[PDB]
């Protein structure tokens, strides 16, 4: 994501390697969310435990 | 002394034949919000010490 402001801030990029991250991006921003905790605080493991 | 009324006179033949809705000092009561406050709510957590 601090690459992703390199490549537009710098220009180098397209909409496609664009696109591609940004099925990465939401995967993890939701793979993520399964590890966290109810107080809204995030843990290694988390959830099932 | 400077109060404002609610006045009503019915026959009890209507009223006989099927009750009002549930008006009581109890029914403001259990209308209202909250008649307890008793454990914080869910969102908030707790202080850690
Ligand atoms: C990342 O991507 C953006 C998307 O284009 C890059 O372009 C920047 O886009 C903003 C949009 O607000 C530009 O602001 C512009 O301001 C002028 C003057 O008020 C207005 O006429 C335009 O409609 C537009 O709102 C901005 O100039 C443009 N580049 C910059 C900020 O110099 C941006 O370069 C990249 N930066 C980010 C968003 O991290």
């Amino acid at each position: 994501i601090y690459v992703l402001d390199y490549l537009n801030e710098t220009q180098q990029l397209t909409p496609e390697i664009k696109s591609k991250a940004i099925g990465y991006l939401n995967t993890g921003y939701q793979r993520q969310l399964n590890y966290k905790h109810y107080d809204g605080s995030y843990s290694t493991f988390g959830e099932r435990y | 002394p400077q109060s404002v009324c609610a006045l009503r006179a019915v026959d009890q033949s209507v009223l006989l034949m099927k009750p009002d809705a549930e008006l009581s000092a109890s029914s403001v009561y259990n209308l209202l919000p909250e008649k307890d406050l008793t454990g914080f709510p869910g969102p908030l957590n707790d202080q850690d010490n």
